[PDB]
């Protein structure tokens, strides 16, 4: 991945995730090397909302 | 790895207190629009003390 460092603070941010489902859809297996070093965002992400 | 517990505690110390704010807000009949400008104050710290 290419470090897509973004706290999710404002509720208006979820932008940064609509980036990877768009993208996993789109590149489904490129996304799918790169399984992994999303994950770690999703948990930021899903640290605070959850 | 991964957070702290420390960062993390504050994380649920800020909202705990800002539930908290909250009913005394909605309680002292407050526009909406401050409520969540310092809501969001609030949680700038939240993460940004992370």
């Amino acid at each position: 991945l290419k470090k897509i460092a973004e706290s999710f603070e404002d509720p208006s941010s979820i932008v940064v995730v609509l980036e990877f489902i768009l993208f996993a859809l789109f590149f489904p297996t490129e996304f799918n090397r790169i399984k992994g070093d999303i994950q770690n965002v999703l948990l930021l992400f899903f640290s605070r909302w959850y | 790895t991964v957070t702290n517990e420390f960062a993390s505690r504050f994380r649920t110390i800020v909202a705990t207190l800002a539930n908290v704010v909250n009913e005394r807000a909605v309680q002292d009949d407050m526009q909406k629009a401050t409520r969540s400008c310092t809501k969001q104050w609030l949680r700038h710290l939240e993460t940004q003390f992370d």
